[PDB]
């Protein structure tokens, strides 16, 4: 069956764009290297600039601890916690 | 059957026939004067068709005695409108339906 | 601790106690390869919580059968009335919920200590016998007219211990979803008594917390219950509490129950009175 | 990071996978006060459950599996599915040792808990006095690499017969010891200070 | 009748045992082999 | 009495507000029947009269606002929030012309423009009280409202309410600045996700929230507002970050057909300039690796390979790199506060700079916004598996499916009752002929419709409650698995749970698990061996007791289920056999298990005999009172369980080319399998005749049938075979010659169950032994 497969130019044009995005995603979007985490973590920490209250990083850390202390049955999945553990690390 | 005690008639020459619009601006009332429905507040006149059996029949055949511009406090027996079941949640069974209707135009 | 791995024997007979799930341990003179065990340590809270159970069960059953000794025979032994006054007061305080003005990260340690000591009562009995001591008390309808079986001196405390007995029910049932499932079998218990005219707001608050903790008891009610609920609203004024228990009966945990979302509209809204 | 380990109770989800990376990054380079701040929080709160929720994790770590190995060979015996469907190669892919980079980070974590010859920790990892129960973590690492030994020696007897080693058998053997290099490196940091 | 049990009966109140030695004074001394005692269940108040 | 006395009665206030809690609770979660019922007790005119009165007390102001959106709006609101995240794009020429920056590299406005993604309308219905009662109702719709006037109401309701906060008068509307802003904001947020605001209202709303930036006075984001007012703006600012994300996905999909249509032609021009040239001989195959030798996925992969061996010319490789340089320019990448991202990052940190927040669900929502303004690509990449591109001719049939789908998705929250379970039957049944479900298998799992129909079967299952829907739902799932390749792959993962509900004439959720692995050799050897042992332990459960459903009609209690195995061993038959070939990695592991527990075999295999238990099973098919005493029968069930036991022991015998190689498993598996059932007992089964009807008729449903016999000829054909001559015509004379001459009599119901017993189970045995 390796010979009977169709070329592109016989396809309906609504099906070209379905596989075009799936190619464009994993070859151009994901290949980009962006390093925003350097300057997200410091201005969130230098933000004690006012006129012993916690700076906004200390509020973020204290929030995740109080979610980890409620005696629930099991630890559920918090995707917001996922995108801040590595951003710290 | 129903009875009709009129308030203020209008033309008196016209009466609802078959194949006609029937635009009413009615309100409702339970028998203790505790109302539940009024099309006048939401500013949209009720527009039901004649003879198509989509309105309750106490409103239907009671509208036959009406003329154009006629305003009439009619009433209804329990047997002609929601006899032993009632409208569920709104009105109890075995209850009369005092109305207050008037016809706008177009029979 | 954790390294002993030892045995015991009836040293005045030399007999080794050993088994035969329900392995009945018996004194066997043979001596075998399965009597080696290492022993571990308990904890300071439940060691305290254990002994007061053994005080109460000897105290409650003494109170129980003393009442039944004149269950049918009227008069013309004595009851531990002043004992069960005070021994019910501390059970309220031992099961006291924590306050809202407390710090968060320590309030769960107070809260987890409560939950692991209210379920430690429900499994060593203590729910039958607090129910078995109220039904044989609520056989009497009037205050003293059916307390004439005992006497007028012991009649005054009948009014104000049934206030306490419905209070400690709401103590050890509040928030416990596992203990609130125990009332799926007998919902006609509480609604047979909710207009008993004495401590009438007590049983109402018992029913309110069990209707908010266990969703298993919601789908097992019919309209015979609900007409007995709305009749309470008509006999006891415009109580703001019995609009909450109607609301909590409707939905729970993001789940709606349409089998009685209509049932509290066919008996309220057309009446208009 | 000490609480969310103890709040997991031994489930190999993506939470403990993504919270250990913060742990090995806050403890990287053999830091000193951040592990002194870690000890005294742990030994006055006395929450037993930090040493349960890792003894449960160390038991659920995989070793090599011959009965899973040739399944991955016969899966690789096909190249392209019919009707122009493209087979995702490494979606399931590595079916054996799929949790390696997780368990390569668990021992890497608690090696850094005792990197700078922190003498209190090498006495704390085997016993905890104030808690009601002891765990003896440094015993439990020996039971894990013992399961590595007869795992990979069973892989040797499978390849004792034939002459050469192919490509997929080679790379599965390189994954086999890069975790074993980590567990030896984490074993000697319980012992390095005398 | 005395039995064994599984895992849920472990943390519950029925699986607790008080250790009572014979003489009264120095009762809370350290225990050793060959020291006679009396086992009592803590909720029943009964002795084995 | 006047309602405004309730500011000072203080007992009827807390009683009447608790009544207001009962109205918005009794019609909660889409109860459009009773939402029409208490449209009488509050008419719509007095509802939007008390909506704007100033001197109403505190809780009754937010009481009546909480009734209005829960009597008129939250039904149609909830069926839009669950469909905003998904995207599909049709091909109209309006879609064919859209871009990222407005034509004039300066930004545009959020929510102001065109939007081409599909969204179904709402279909309100007006209330009435004199219509006749119909007599299984179709549905009830939500009660209507004048919407075009209400959108003008809430603007001028807010319009002076913001400048009056600038006046700082200490008599606030409602008694507090909390009650002044909380109900007026949470109505605007619900009218905005309904989408009915015009594209110049949002230009006017954006001037209320931040006038100093959104120019094409006082500011909402500059006043000192308390905690409860803040998170309503976070629910409001959540909308204006989705439309920026929604606009670029619509623009990126529009770039595709702008790009692939001029790239569909560039392979026509590239093939025509190659299909007649006579340049080379060997290097032409390097050109011939695409046009008939590369699949259409991998075709455009190598066409898209250029960054930092390519068939693309230098002209049309440039305009892509002008687009990609513009897309990350549109997001937060600077690519070396007059933007939305720069503002909502500034405001969200200076809130935490000022005060120390205590409410938890503020800072959960507060930090989640600013994460969506730094990692803007990560927001984009987690939505591209939702997008799709659809032909414009098929639009009218898709919305019929979407409107059917949201009818099912709303059913997730209601606890199951007897009326609405009919409302999923045609809701499922209308998907079964939508004509687009059968031709877009990638879209249906990106909608996730197989997940949503899964737990509604689970929640009723949790004895049994409602058999007339579990049969109808799981039958759809079996038809869903038989559409494509990867739809089988998607439903494959849930057999971990689907096996845990093995506990009824008709279909069953166990058969969905068997349909998930049939005819896929890739799935079979990727199946986990930690799942088979709880199937054979389930076989031990049906090997020890009788089911009480057999005791419901007074059949005799026998200490093993005969019909429980036939709903287990059919599944194992698809587990070790694909495309007529026997897999070997699974055939070994199944026979270790069912000999470690011999109770998986019946009580005739421990110490009765095979032919003994068969002969007793024939006789109880004759004596009816000896059988159980309506479609379920007794003696036919036992003689079908042992018959369907052997054929899996048949097709787990190893393939013959693994016997020429002497692989020690493949001739010790055969050793155990030859040891269990002896050869001579197989001769007794195959030699037994039957009652024939002519061209009178026996009843095959409780009788001996050749379907038991075909599992005996197959077992001998694999583990025993035919070697010498004298064994062949011995069993040919006593086995087949009684049947096939009797089968030649009818040259009809019984014959059709007899000829196919010959025509595909014993006659291929003959052509194998022909020399």
């Amino acid at each position: 069956a390796c010979f009977r497969m169709t070329p592109l130019y016989n396809l309906p044009t609504h099906r070209a764009c379905n596989m075009f995005l799936e190619s464009y995603k994993a070859a151009w979007i994901l290949t980009e290297d962006h390093s925003f985490e350097d300057r997200m973590i410091d201005d969130l920490s230098k933000a004690g600039e006012q006129e012993k209250k916690p700076d906004p990083l200390h509020q973020l850390v204290l929030h995740f601890s109080r979610t980890a202390l409620t005696e629930k049955s099991k630890l559920d999945e918090d995707y917001l916690y996922m995108a801040y553990a590595d951003i710290m690390a | 059957g129903v009875e009709i005690e009129t308030i203020s008639p209008g033309d008196g020459r016209t009466f609802p026939k078959k194949g006609q619009t029937c635009v009413v601006h009615y309100t409702g009332m339970l028998q203790n004067g505790k109302k539940f429905d009024s099309s006048r507040d939401r500013n949209k006149p009720f527009k039901f068709r004649i003879g198509k059996q989509e309105v309750i029949k106490g409103f239907e055949e009671g509208a036959a005695q009406m003329s154009l511009g006629q305003r009439a406090k009619l009433t209804c027996t329990p047997d002609v409108a929601y006899g032993a079941t009632g409208h569920p949640g709104v009105i109890p069974p075995n209850a009369t339906l005092i109305f207050d209707v008037e016809l706008l135009n177009l029979e | 601790y954790g390294e002993s791995l030892c045995f015991v024997q009836h040293v005045a007979s030399g007999l080794w106690l050993t088994y035969a799930l329900k392995k009945k341990a018996i004194l066997h003179q043979e001596g075998h390869m399965d009597d080696a065990l290492f022993l571990t340590r308990c904890q300071q809270e439940e060691s305290q919580a254990a002994r007061m159970i053994h005080s109460t069960a000897g105290l409650y059953n003494q109170f129980i059968k003393g009442l039944d000794s004149f269950s049918g025979k009227p008069r013309g032994p004595a009851l531990p009335i002043e004992a069960v006054i005070l021994s019910l007061q501390d059970l309220i305080g031992y099961f006291e919920p924590p306050s809202e003005e407390l710090q968060h990260e320590e309030k769960q340690s107070k809260l987890r200590s409560l939950r692991n000591r209210q379920s430690l009562f429900q499994e060593e009995g203590m729910l039958s016998l607090v129910l078995n001591c109220i039904d044989r008390l609520n056989v009497y309808t009037t205050a003293a007219h059916f307390a004439e079986y005992a006497g007028e001196e012991a009649a005054e405390s009948w009014k104000e211990i049934v206030n306490l007995l419905y209070e400690l029910l709401a103590s050890l049932i509040r928030g416990n979803r596992a203990n609130c499932a125990l009332f799926s079998t007998n919902l006609d218990w509480v609604v047979s008594k909710l207009d008993r005219l004495e401590a009438s707001s007590g049983i109402l608050e018992v029913l309110y917390c069990v209707l908010i903790e266990s969703p298993e008891v919601l789908n097992i009610i019919q309209e015979n219950h609900i007409k007995s609920i709305i009749s309470l609203l008509d006999k006891h004024g415009r109580n703001h509490k019995v609009l909450d228990v109607l609301c909590s009966l409707c939905v729970c945990n993001g789940v709606a129950v349409r089998s009685n979302q209509d049932l509290i509209t066919e008996n309220l809204l057309p009446g208009r009175e | 990071v000490l609480q969310m380990i103890s709040a997991c109770k031994g489930e190999t989800g993506a939470m403990v996978s993504s919270t250990l990376k913060l742990g090995i990054s806050i403890l990287n380079g053999g830091n000193a006060e951040v592990q002194q701040k870690m000890l005294d929080y742990l030994k006055d709160k006395k929450e037993v459950g930090f040493f349960q929720s890792i003894q449960a994790l160390m038991q659920t770590c995989s070793v090599l599996d011959l009965n899973a190995f040739e399944r991955q060979n016969k899966a690789e015996g096909l190249g392209m599915v019919n009707e122009d469907g493209t087979v995702i190669n490494r979606q399931n892919g590595e079916k054996v040792m799929a949790d390696d980079e997780f368990t390569q980070d668990l021992f890497r974590f608690l090696q850094l808990l005792c990197e700078g010859h922190n003498n209190d920790f090498q006495n704390y990892l085997r016993t905890q006095t104030g808690n009601t129960t002891t765990i003896n973590i440094i015993i439990c690492t020996v039971d894990y690499l013992l399961r590595l030994q007869e795992s990979i020696s069973d892989f040797y007897w499978y390849y004792s017969g034939k002459d050469v080693i192919e490509e997929q058998g080679k790379r599965n053997f390189s994954k086999a010891m890069s975790v074993a290099k980590q567990v030896f490196n984490s074993l000697t940091e319980y012992i390095q200070g005398p | 009748l005395v039995y064994y049990e599984g895992g849920a009966v472990c943390t519950h109140a029925r699986s607790l045992w008080r250790l009572e030695p014979l003489r009264i004074s120095w009762s809370g001394s350290h225990l050793r082999w060959g020291q006679p005692l009396r086992i009592r269940h803590v909720t029943t108040g009964r002795y084995l | 009495m006047d309602i405004l006395e309730l500011s000072e009665r203080l007992d009827l206030q807390r009683f009447h507000s608790h009544t207001l809690r009962l109205y918005r609770a009794v019609c909660a979660l889409g109860n459009n029947r009773v939402a029409h019922a208490l449209c009488s007790h509050v008419d719509q005119a007095q509802l939007l009269h008390a909506l704007e009165d100033a001197h109403l007390p505190g809780p009754l102001r937010a009481g009546y606002y909480d009734l209005l959106i829960s009597i008129h709006l939250e039904s149609a609101c909830r069926s839009r929030r669950s469909m905003l995240s998904e995207y599909i794009v049709p091909l109209t020429p309006e879609t064919r012309a859209i871009t990222l920056f407005p034509p004039g590299r300066r930004h545009g406005l959020p929510g102001v423009g065109v939007t081409t993604s599909l969204r179904p309308p709402h279909h309100f219905s007006p209330p009435c009280f004199v219509a006749a009662l119909p007599a299984e109702a179709p549905a009830r719709l939500s009660p209507a409202i004048p919407l075009e006037a209400l959108r003008d109401k809430a603007l001028r309701m807010l319009g002076e309410a913001v400048r009056d906060g600038g006046q700082h008068a200490r008599d606030p509307v409602g008694g507090s600045v909390e009650f002044q802003f909380v109900p007026v904001l949470k109505l605007v947020s619900t009218l905005l996700v309904m989408g009915i605001f015009g594209d110049e209202d949002v230009k006017q709303i954006l001037k209320m929230i931040e006038p100093e930036v959104f120019t094409e006075e006082e500011g909402l984001l500059q006043m000192k507002l308390p905690e409860s007012v803040k998170l309503q703006m976070c629910n409001l600012l959540e909308y204006f970050c989705d439309q920026e994300l929604q606009h670029r996905v619509e623009s990126l999909a529009a770039f595709a057909e702008r790009y692939v249509d001029k790239l569909q032609a560039n392979q026509r021009s590239r093939y025509a300039l190659l299909m007649r040239a006579f340049t080379m001989s060997a290097a032409e195959t390097a050109r011939r690796t695409r046009e008939f030798r590369s699949p259409p996925q991998e075709q455009i992969n190598m066409l898209l390979h250029f960054k930092d061996d390519c068939p693309l010319p230098e002209d049309i490789r440039q305009d892509l790199q002008d687009f990609h340089q513009d897309l990350l320019a549109h997001c937060g990448i600077q690519l070396e506060p007059q933007s939305l991202q720069e503002l909502v990052s500034h405001m969200v940190v200076r809130w935490a700079q000022e005060d120390y927040v205590q409410s938890p669900e503020l800072v959960r929502a507060m930090f989640s916004l600013l994460h969506r303004q730094y990692d803007g690509l990560g927001e984009l990449l987690r939505a591209l598996p939702r997008a799709y591109t659809i032909s414009p001719s098929s639009v009218e049939d898709t919305m019929s499916l979407l409107e059917c789908l949201g009818q099912i998705r709303s059913l997730l929250i209601v606890q199951m009752g007897p009326q609405e379970e009919n409302l999923m039957i045609q809701s499922i049944g209308n998907i079964m002929n939508n004509k687009v479900f059968y031709q877009h298998p990638n879209l249906m799992r990106a909608l996730g419709m197989h997940e949503t129909v899964m737990e509604v079967m689970v929640n009723v299952l949790g004895e049994i409650r409602f058999p007339k829907m579990v049969t109808s739902c799981c039958r759809f799932l079996c038809y869903f698995c038989r559409i494509s390749r990867q739809n089988q792959r998607s439903m494959f993962d849930h057999l971990s749970y689907l096996l845990e509900n093995s506990g009824m004439q008709g279909s069953t959720p166990l058969d969905v698990a068997a349909a998930s692995v049939i005819d896929n050799n890739e799935l079979a050897l990727a199946l986990q061996e930690q799942d088979l042992e709880k199937v054979v332990s389930y076989l031990a459960g049906c090997g020890l007791q009788s089911c009480p459903m057999l005791l419901a009609k007074g059949y005799p209690d026998i200490g093993w289920n005969p019909c429980g195995g036939e709903r287990y061993l059919d599944f194992l038959r698809f587990a070790v056999f694909v495309n007529g070939e026997s897999v070997e990695e699974n055939a070994n592991v199944v026979v270790r298990l069912l000999i470690r527990k011999p109770e998986c075999f019946g009580p005739a295999l421990r110490g009765s005999g095979l032919l003994a238990a068969i002969e007793e099973a024939i006789r109880i098919s004759e004596d009816p009172a000896r059988d159980g005493p309506n479609r379920v029968h007794l003696g036919h069930a036992i003689m079908s369980f042992y018959a369907a036991l052997i054929d899996l022991l048949g097709r787990c015998a190893p393939e013959m080319h693994l016997i020429q190689a002497g692989k020690g498993e493949a001739l010790r598996i055969r050793a155990i399998l030859r040891s269990l059932v002896p050869l001579d007992d197989l001769v007794g089964i195959i030699s037994l005749p039957l009652q024939i009807p002519t061209l009178v008729q026996p009843k095959m449903s409780a009788s001996f049938v050749p379907d038991h016999k075909a599992s005996m000829v197959l077992f001998l054909d694999r583990v025993y075979g035919i070697e010498n001559q004298d064994f062949l015509l011995h069993v040919l004379d006593v086995g087949f010659l009684p049947d096939m001459r009797a089968a030649a009599s009818l040259d009809t119901e019984m014959a059709l169950a007899l000829n196919r017993y010959l025509c595909l189970a014993v006659l291929p045995l003959i052509t194998k032994c022909a020399p």
